C-alpha cells in the first residue's frame, strides 16, 4: 500500500539509536504542542470576533459564557508558552549534540523558529488588550527603523497610519493561517532529517545499534506526552495566569500605556539584545542575528568530534551560554535603570563572543589535547 | 517605586480551596451599595450569580431590582424594563466622559477585571481600598484627590470609598472596613474568575488521574525498554 | 531559432505585465483602504488645554497630544540654546505659539505615548524606555532618536487650534 | 586556473544582476531608483 | 490470577470488551469520589 | 603535559565507555575513507566498541573502571591512515589549482 | 532501512523476554548509585554558571535598590 | 465597632523592629518639615515602614477578620 | 536532493501518456483554483468580519473603501463557480474515460468532493445576506431528517435554537480551515 | 538572435528592459482604446 | 448619476436610506472635492462626545 509505505517506514520502523535520551522526546511534543494550539485555536475561532469593536469583549465571552470557553483559551495561551519552552529545549539540544551539522535540517529549523516567534507575536496582539496594542506598536514601529523602506512598511502591516482595526483583522488572518506554514515546514523538517537520520548524544555513527521506532521509542513519547500534558494542565487548571500578564486584562487604550511594558518571557532575549544596542537599526539587526547566529552556527564547528559528550571545555562555554541566555531574559524584565542596562550590554556582548569566537578556539584546544590538531 | 501589597492568606489562595461562596455574597451587596455608584462591572450579568451565591429565582429578584430601558420600540425609541436574569449589570455614567466629568476626570476602571488586570490584585485591590493613610510632608496632590501609598502614584482619584459601617451586611457579619474590603475583594476576584472553583475541581481530577498514569505507563515503557536494557553483547571475533 | 526566441520573450513581457499588476492589487489592497486614509479630519479647541497641560485627541490614532505649557514651560524651553539641546531642532520653532505646543504623541524610541511632565528633563516621557521629552517635545535624555513629530497644526484662533 | 574561471562569469554575473537590477526597478516602480 | 489472563485478557476483543466496561464505570466512580473529595475538601466554603 | 593530558582524558570520559580517541571521530568524508581503508580487524573490533558504547549509553551507565581505557594504551589506529586521506585530499586540490 | 543500514561482525547479542524479566529490578537498588554517580560526573561543568547567575541576580537586584535608595546629601 | 484591622496594626507597630522603622520615618518627617528648601519627601521612608507592617498585619489580620 | 527528487519525480521526470487531451488539464486547473481561492480568501479575511452586525457591512467595506476589494471578492465568488465548474468537467472526464478502476483515487477524489461541496456552503453562508441566512437554515434543516439523533446534531452546527451568530463565527472557522484539508 | 538569443543572460536582460516598457505602453494605448469607447 | 444623486437628495432621501455610500464615494464620480464638501456640510450629523454632551 502506498500509504502504509510512507506511514510503516517513517513512523513504525524508522531505524532510531538506541541510546537516545529524554532530550529527543521534546520535537515530537512540539508537533504535539502545534496540533493542540491548532485545535484550541479552532475553538477560539468559532466564538471570536477580530472587530476592534468587540474583540475585548469577544475575549471576555470566550472566559465567561462559552461553555468550557475559560479551559480552551487558557490552554491555548499556555500551549504558546509549553511551545516555546519545548522550542528552546530543542535547540538547546540540537546545539549541545552537534545535529547542526545536519544543515538542511537545521535551516528548515530556524525558518520554523522565525515563523513561530511571528504567530504568537501576532496571536498576543489578537486579544486587544491594553498590553496587546501598545506591545503591536512598539515592536511593529521597530519595522520603522529600516530608512527608506520601514516607515511605509510599517503602515503597511498597520494597514494605517497606527495599529487599528485594520491591523486587528489582518492579524487575525495572518496568525490563522501560519501554524498550517508551519506543519507544512515541519514536514519538510521531517524529510530532510529522514535522509540522514536522528543523531545520538555520544554523537558517532549509531548504524551498528539501531532499533526500531514502534515500540520503543513510540512509548517513550507517548511518555513524553503524558508528563508535558501533567506540566501544562497544572498551568492551566491551577497556576492559570502565572505566566500571562495582568495588564492584558484591561481594555486597549490608545490614550493611556501600560507603565510597565515587556514582552512575554519567551521574547525577552531579544528584547535585552534590542534594548541594549544604543542604535535603533543596530538594535533590530542584533536581535535578528540573535535568531539567525543559529543558523550560522553548522559553518562554525571546528571539532573533530560531533557531539559535546566528550568535549568538557566546550561544555563550560555552553552552560555559560545558557546562563547569559537567562540572564538576558531577566534583563528584559527590569526597567531601564542602573544597572540592568550594564549587564544588558555585557550579556549581549558575552552571548555573541561566545557563540561567534570562544567555542570554535575551545574546539581547536579540545582538538590540540587529543593529539589531534 | 511603589508599595508592594503584602500577601495575605486569602482563603481561596489554596490549591483546591475553592472561593468561600459565602463570603462573594457579602462582597457583591458591597459592590451593589457602594461600588455601583462609579465602577461598572460590564461583563458581569445577573445571570451569572445564580449557581454561585444566589438561586435562580433568588437571582430573578435582584434582576428585577434594577430597572433597564432598551431603545428599540414599536414606536418609540425605548421602553423600560425591570432587569431581567440576562440583563448586565447596570454601568453608571453611561459615557466614560459621564465618569469623567463627576470623578475628576478620572475613569473608574471596570472592576469586573481588575483583580486579573492589576498586578498582585487581590492584595492591591485591598490595600487600596485599606490603604487610605495620612499624606507626608512634602507631597503636594492636586484638587480633588487623595493619599493612599499603593496606588500608581500615590494618588487616586477615587475617595475613600470605604468607612467602617459604610453598608450594613445582610447575613449581620459585623459590617467594619476590613470585613468589606475581605468580602469585596473576594467578590471582585469572583467576577474576574467565575469559573475558580469549577477549575480547581478539574484540576483535582486531573491530578489524581495523572498520578494513577504516570507509573503504569512508565511501567508499560520499562516493559518495553527492558528488553534491550538487559540486552548483552559479546564480541566473539573467530 | 532567433524567432522562436523571440515569441518567448515577448510572452513573457507580457507575463511580467500581468504579474506586475495583480501584486500591485493585493499589497495595495493590504495597504490602507479608503476608510484609512479617510481619516485626516481633525479640529481642536484651544481654550480646552489650559496652560500646562497635556491634552489627547488620538487623531489618525495616533493618540494626539495637544498640550499647553507653563510659564517655566512657555520661556525657559528656548533657554536649551542647541547644544544643551540633544536634538537639532528649535524649542519656538515647534509651536506657533510657546504655550500652545502640539505634537504627535509618540516617543521615537519604538513607539510609545509620552508621559507628559513626568522624566528627567520634565516636558515628556517614554515610559518604555526612558526618553525624557523637554515641553517642546524635543528628546533630551534617554534612547529616543528623534523629537516629537509635530503636527501641522493651524492655529485659526486663540480658542480654538485646528490641526486640519 | 580559478581566476580565468572567475573572469569568465565576472561580466556575465554582472549581466545577470543588471537583468534582475532592471526589472527590480520597474517591478518596484521605483522613480527615485532609476 | 490465570482465570483473569485466561478469560478476559486472552482474548483480544475481551481485552478491549473489559477496558469498555470498566472505562464505562470509572467515570462513575472517579467523578462521585473526586467530587466528594472535593466537597470535603472545600467542605464549607461553596454555595450550598 | 602528559599530567594534563591523562587528566583530560579523563574528563573526557571517551575512556570510561571503552572508547579510543579514534573511535570518536565524526564521519566527515575523509574520516570516513579513512574507516573503508581499514584492516577488517580493526573495523570489526571498531565496531563492537562503538556498539558497546552505544549500548552503555543506552542504560546511562559506564563501563567497570577496570575495563576504562588507559592513557597509555589508547592507539590510533587510524590516524596512519586518516594522514593519508587528507594528503591525498590536498593533492588533488592543489592539481585543481593549477 | 534495515538490513542495509551497517556491517558487523561476530557480534553475539543476547536477549531476554519481557515478560520473563521483573519491571524495575535493583531500581533504587543501583539507580540512585547511578544517578548519583551521573551528577557527580556533571556538577562541575554545569553548574558555577547557575551560581554566579544567581550571584550577579541578587546583586543586580541590591545594587539597583541601593540605587533607589535617597542619597543622604540629597535635597538638604 | 473594632475593625480587627485597628487591634492588628496596634499590635503589628508594637512589634520594636517596626517601632524602630517608624522612628526612622518621623526623623525624616521633622527633618524634611525642618529643612527649608528641599523636596525630599519621607514617603520613601513612609513605604519602608509599612512594608513591614503591612507584612506583619498579613501575618495576624486575615485570623483576625471574619 | 530530497526535496528536489520528489518535485522531479512528480512534475519533470514523470511518464505521462502522449495521447491524454485537453479533458487532462482540468484537475491541474483545479490545483489552481484551489491555490486561487485561497489566496484570494486570505485577503478576504484581512478585513472580513464574522459577527453578524457587522459582516455585511464589512463585505461592503471590503467592495467599496479598501483598494481593488470589489476584485478579490468577485475573484473570489467567481473561482469557486470556476472550481466547481473544474470539478464537474474532471468528475465527468473520470466517469467516461473508465479512470474510476484507480479505485483509491477516485475514492480519495469523492472524499474531496464532498470537503469542497461543504466548503463552498459555508462560504456562501459568510457573507450573511438573506439569500445566505435562509439557504443556511434550509440546508442545517436537512439534518434534522436524521432518525434519531437530528434534533441534537442540528442545534449543535447552528450552536443554537436557530441559525445566528453562533453559526456565522464558526463558520468561519470551518470555511477558513477545510481548503488546508483540501489541500492535503 | 545574435543579441538576445544567444545566451540565457542575455535573453534575461531584453525581457526585464521589454517589459519595462511594455507596461506604460500597454496602458497608454488603453487609455486611448478605453476613452475611444467611452 | 449627478442628476440621480440630486433626485434622492430632494425626493427619495427622506423615507430610504444609503447607508453604504458616503459623501466621500461621490468625489471624483459626480462632484468636484469642493461640490461634495458643500453637499456634506449641508446635512449635520451627531457625534456626541462631549465632557457631557452625548
Ligand atoms: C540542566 C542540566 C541538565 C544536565 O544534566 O546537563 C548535563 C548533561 C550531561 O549529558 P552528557 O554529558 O551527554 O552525558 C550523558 C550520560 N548518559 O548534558 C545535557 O543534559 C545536554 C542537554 C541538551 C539540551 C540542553 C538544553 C538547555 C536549555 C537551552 C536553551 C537555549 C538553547 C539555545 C537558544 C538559542
Ligand atoms: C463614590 C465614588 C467611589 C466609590 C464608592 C468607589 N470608587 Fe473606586 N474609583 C473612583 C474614581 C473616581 C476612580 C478613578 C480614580 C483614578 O483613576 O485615579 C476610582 C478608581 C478605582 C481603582 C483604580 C485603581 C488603579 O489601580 O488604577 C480601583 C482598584 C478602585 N477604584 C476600587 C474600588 C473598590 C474596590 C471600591 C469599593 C469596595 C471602590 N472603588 C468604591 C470612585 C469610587
Ligand atoms: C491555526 C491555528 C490557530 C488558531 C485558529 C488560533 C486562533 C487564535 C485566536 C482566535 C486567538 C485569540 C484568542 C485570544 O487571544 O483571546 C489566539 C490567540 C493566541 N494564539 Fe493562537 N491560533 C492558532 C495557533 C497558534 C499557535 C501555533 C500559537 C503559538 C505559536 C498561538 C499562540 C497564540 C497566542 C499567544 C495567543 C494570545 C493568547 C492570549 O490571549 O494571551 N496560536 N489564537
Ligand atoms: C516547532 C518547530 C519544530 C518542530 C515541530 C520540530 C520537530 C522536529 C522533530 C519531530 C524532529 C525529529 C527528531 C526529534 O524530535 O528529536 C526534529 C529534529 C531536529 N530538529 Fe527540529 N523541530 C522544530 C524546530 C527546530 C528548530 C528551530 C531547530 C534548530 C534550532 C531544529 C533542529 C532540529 C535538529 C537539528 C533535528 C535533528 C536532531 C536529531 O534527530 O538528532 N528544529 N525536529
Ligand atoms: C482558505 C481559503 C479560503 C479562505 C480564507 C476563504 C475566505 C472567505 C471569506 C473571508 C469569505 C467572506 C467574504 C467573501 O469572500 O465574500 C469567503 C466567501 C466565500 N468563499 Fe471562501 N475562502 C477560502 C476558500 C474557498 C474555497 C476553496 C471556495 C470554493 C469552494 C470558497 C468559496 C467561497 C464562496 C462561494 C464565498 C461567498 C462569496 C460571496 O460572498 O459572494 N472559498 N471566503
Ligand atoms: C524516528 O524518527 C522520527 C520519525 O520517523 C518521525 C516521522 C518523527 C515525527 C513524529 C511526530 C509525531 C511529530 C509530528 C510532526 C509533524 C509533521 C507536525 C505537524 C503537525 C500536524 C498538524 C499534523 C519523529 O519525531 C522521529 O524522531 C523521533
Ligand atoms: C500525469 O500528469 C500530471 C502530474 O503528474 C501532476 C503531478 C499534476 C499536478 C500538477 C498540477 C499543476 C495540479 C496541482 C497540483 C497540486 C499538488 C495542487 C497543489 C495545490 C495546493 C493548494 C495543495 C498534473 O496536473 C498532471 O497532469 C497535467
Amino acid at each position: 500500500h502506498p500509504l502504509f509505505k510512507i506511514i510503516n517506514h517513517s513512523f513504525i520502523d524508522l531505524p532510531a539509536p538506541s541510546n537516545i535520551s529524554s532530550w529527543w522526546n521534546f520535537g515530537s511534543l512540539l508537533g504535539v504542542c502545534l496540533m493542540v494550539q491548532i485545535i484550541t485555536g479552532l475553538f477560539l475561532a468559532m466564538h471570536y470576533t477580530s472587530d476592534t469593536m468587540t474583540a475585548f469583549s469577544s475575549v471576555t465571552h470566550i472566559c465567561r459564557d462559552v461553555n468550557y470557553g475559560w479551559l480552551i483559551r487558557y490552554m491555548h495561551a499556555n500551549g504558546a508558552s509549553m511551545f516555546f519552552i519545548c522550542l528552546f529545549l530543542h535547540v538547546g539540544r540540537g546545539l549541545y549534540y552537534g545535529s547542526y551539522t545536519f544543515m538542511e535540517t537545521w535551516n528548515i529549523g530556524v525558518l520554523l523558529l522565525f515563523a513561530v516567534m511571528a504567530t504568537a507575536f501576532m496571536g498576543y496582539v489578537l486579544p486587544w488588550g491594553q498590553m496587546s496594542f501598545w506591545g503591536a506598536t512598539v515592536i511593529t514601529n521597530l519595522l520603522s527603523a529600516i530608512p527608506y523602506i520601514g516607515t511605509t512598511l510599517v503602515e503597511w502591516i498597520w494597514g494605517g497610519f497606527s495599529v487599528d482595526k485594520a491591523t486587528l483583522t489582518r492579524f487575525f488572518a495572518f496568525h490563522f493561517i501560519l501554524p498550517f506554514i508551519i506543519a507544512a515546514l515541519a514536514i519538510v523538517h521531517l524529510l530532510f532529517l529522514h535522509e540522514t537520520g536522528s543523531n545520538n548524544p555520544t554523537g558517532l555513527n549509531s548504524d551498528a545499534d539501531k532499533i526500531p521506532f514502534h515500540p520503543y521509542y513510540t512509548i517513550k513519547d507517548i511518555l513524553g506526552i503524558l508528563i508535558m500534558f501533567l506540566i501544562l494542565m497544572t498551568l492551566v487548571l491551577f497556576f492559570p495566569d502565572m505566566l500571562g500578564d495582568p495588564d492584558n486584562y484591561m481594555p486597549a487604550n490608545p490614550l493611556n500605556t501600560p507603565p510597565h511594558i515587556k514582552p512575554e518571557w519567551y521574547f525577552l532575549f531579544a528584547y535585552a539584545i534590542l534594548r541594549s544596542i544604543p542604535n535603533k537599526l543596530g538594535g533590530v539587526l542584533a536581535l535578528i542575528l540573535s535568531i539567525l547566529i543559529l543558523a550560522l552556527m553548522p559553518f562554525l564547528h571546528t571539532s573533530k568530534q560531533r557531539s559535546l559528550m566528550f568535549r568538557p571545555i566546550t561544555q563550560i562555554l555552553y552552560w555559560i551560554l545558557v546562563a547569559n541566555l537567562l540572564i538576558l531574559t531577566w534583563i528584559g524584565g527590569q526597567p531601564v535603570e542602573h544597572p540592568f542596562i550594564i549587564i544588558g550590554q555585557l550579556a549581549s556582548i558575552s552571548y555573541f563572543s561566545i557563540i561567534l569566537i570562544l567555542m570554535p578556539i575551545s574546539g581547536i584546544i579540545e582538538d590540540k589535547m587529543l593529539k589531534l590538531y | 517605586l511603589e508599595l508592594h501589597p503584602p500577601s495575605y492568606p486569602w482563603s481561596h489562595r489554596g490549591l483546591l480551596s475553592s472561593l468561600d461562596h459565602t463570603s462573594i455574597r457579602r462582597g457583591f451587596q458591597v459592590y451593589k451599595q457602594v461600588c455601583s455608584s462609579c465602577h461598572s462591572m460590564d461583563y458581569v450579568a445577573y445571570r451569572h450569580l445564580v449557581g454561585v451565591c444566589y438561586t435562580e429565582e433568588e437571582a430573578k429578584a435582584l434582576a428585577e431590582e434594577v430597572e433597564v430601558q432598551d431603545g428599540p420600540n414599536d414606536d418609540g425609541e425605548m421602553f423600560m424594563r425591570p432587569g431581567k436574569l440576562s440583563d448586565y449589570f447596570p454601568k453608571p455614567y453611561p459615557n466614560p466622559e459621564a465618569a469623567r466629568a463627576a470623578n475628576n476626570g478620572a475613569l473608574p476602571p471596570d472592576l469586573s477585571y481588575i483583580v486579573r488586570a492589576r498586578h498582585g490584585g487581590e492584595d492591591y485591590v485591598f490595600s487600596l481600598l485599606t490603604g487610605y493613610c495620612e499624606p507626608p510632608t512634602g507631597v503636594s496632590l492636586r484638587e480633588g484627590l487623595y493619599f493612599n501609598p499603593y496606588f500608581p502614584g500615590q494618588a487616586i482619584g477615587m475617595a475613600p470609598p470605604i468607612y467602617t459601617e459604610v453598608l450594613e451586611y445582610d447575613d449581620g457579619t459585623p459590617a467594619t472596613m476590613s470585613q468589606v474590603a475581605k468580602d469585596v475583594a473576594t467578590f471582585l476576584r469572583w467576577a474576574s474568575e467565575p469559573e475558580h472553583d469549577h477549575r480547581k475541581r478539574m484540576g483535582l481530577k486531573m491530578l489524581l488521574m495523572m498520578g494513577l498514569l504516570l507509573p503504569l505507563t512508565y511501567a508499560m515503557k520499562r516493559h518495553k525498554w527492558s528488553v534491550l536494557k538487559s540486552r548483552k553483547l559479546a564480541y566473539r571475533p573467530p | 531559432k532567433g524567432f522562436s526566441y523571440l515569441v518567448t520573450a515577448t510572452t513573457t513581457v507580457g507575463v511580467a505585465y500581468a504579474a506586475k499588476n495583480v501584486v500591485s492589487q493585493f499589497v495595495s489592497s493590504m495597504s490602507a483602504s479608503a476608510d484609512v486614509l479617510a481619516m485626516s479630519k481633525i479640529e481642536i479647541k484651544l481654550s480646552d488645554i489650559p496652560e500646562g497641560k497635556n491634552m489627547a485627541f488620538k487623531w489618525r490614532g495616533k493618540p494626539l497630544f495637544v498640550r499647553h505649557r507653563t510659564k517655566k514651560e512657555i520661556d525657559q524651553e528656548a533657554a536649551v540654546e542647541v547644544s544643551q539641546l540633544r536634538d537639532p531642532q528649535h524649542d519656538l520653532d515647534r509651536v506657533k505659539k510657546p504655550e500652545w505646543v502640539i505634537l504627535i504623541g509618540v516617543c521615537t524610541h519604538l513607539g510609545c505615548v509620552p508621559i507628559a511632565n513626568a522624566g528627567d528633563f520634565g516636558g515628556y516621557y517614554c515610559p518604555c524606555h526612558g526618553s525624557h521629552y523637554d515641553a517642546s517635545g524635543r528628546i533630551r535624555k534617554g534612547p529616543a532618536p528623534l523629537n516629537l513629530e509635530v503636527p501641522a497644526y493651524e492655529f485659526t484662533s486663540d480658542d480654538v487650534v485646528v490641526v486640519g | 586556473r580559478y581566476r580565468e574561471l572567475a573572469r569568465n562569469w565576472i561580466p556575465t554575473a554582472g549581466m545577470w544582476g543588471t537583468v534582475g537590477a532592471v526589472g527590480l526597478v520597474w517591478a518596484t516602480d521605483w522613480r527615485l531608483i532609476l | 490470577p490465570s482465570r483473569l489472563y485466561s478469560l478476559l485478557f486472552r482474548r483480544t476483543s475481551t481485552f478491549a470488551l473489559t477496558i469498555a466496561v470498566g472505562a464505562l464505570f470509572f467515570e462513575r466512580a472517579f467523578d462521585q469520589g473526586a467530587d466528594a473529595i472535593y466537597e470535603h475538601i472545600n467542605e464549607g466554603k461553596l454555595w450550598k | 603535559l602528559d599530567g594534563f593530558r591523562k587528566w583530560y582524558y579523563n574528563a573526557a570520559g571517551f575512556n570510561k565507555l571503552g572508547l579510543m580517541r579514534d573511535d570518536t571521530l565524526h564521519e566527515t568524508e575523509d574520516v570516513k575513507e579513512a574507516i573503508r581503508r581499514l584492516p577488517e580487524d580493526l573495523y570489526n573490533d571498531r565496531m563492537f566498541r562503538i556498539k558497546r558504547a552505544l549500548d552503555l549509553t543506552m542504560r546511562h551507565q559506564i563501563l567497570p573502571k577496570d575495563q576504562w581505557t588507559k592513557y597509555e594504551e589508547d592507539k590510533f589506529y587510524l590516524e596512519p591512515y586518516l594522514k593519508e586521506v587528507i594528503r591525498e585530499r590536498k593533492e588533488r586540490e592543489e592539481w585543481a589549482k593549477k | 532501512e534495515f538490513g542495509n543500514l551497517a556491517r558487523i561482525r561476530h557480534v553475539i547479542s543476547y536477549s531476554l523476554s519481557p515478560f520473563e524479566q521483573r519491571a524495575f529490578p535493583s531500581y533504587f537498588s543501583k539507580g540512585i548509585p547511578n544517578v548519583l554517580r551521573r551528577t557527580r560526573e556533571r556538577i562541575l561543568r554545569v553548574a558555577p554558571p547557575f551560581v554566579v547567575v544567581y550571584l550577579i541576580y541578587t546583586w543586580g537586584n541590591q545594587e539597583f535598590e541601593q540605587s533607589k535608595r535617597k542619597n543622604p546629601a540629597m535635597y538638604e | 465597632l473594632v475593625d480587627p484591622l485597628t487591634t492588628v496594626r496596634e499590635h503589628c507597630e508594637q512589634l520594636e523592629k517596626c517601632v524602630k522603622a517608624r522612628e526612622r520615618l518621623e526623623l525624616c518627617d521633622n527633618r524634611v518639615s525642618s529643612r527649608s528648601q528641599t523636596e525630599e519627601d519621607c514617603t520613601e521612608e513612609l513605604f519602608d515602614f509599612l512594608h513591614a507592617r503591612d507584612h506583619c498585619v498579613a501575618h495576624k489580620l486575615f485570623k483576625n477578620l471574619k
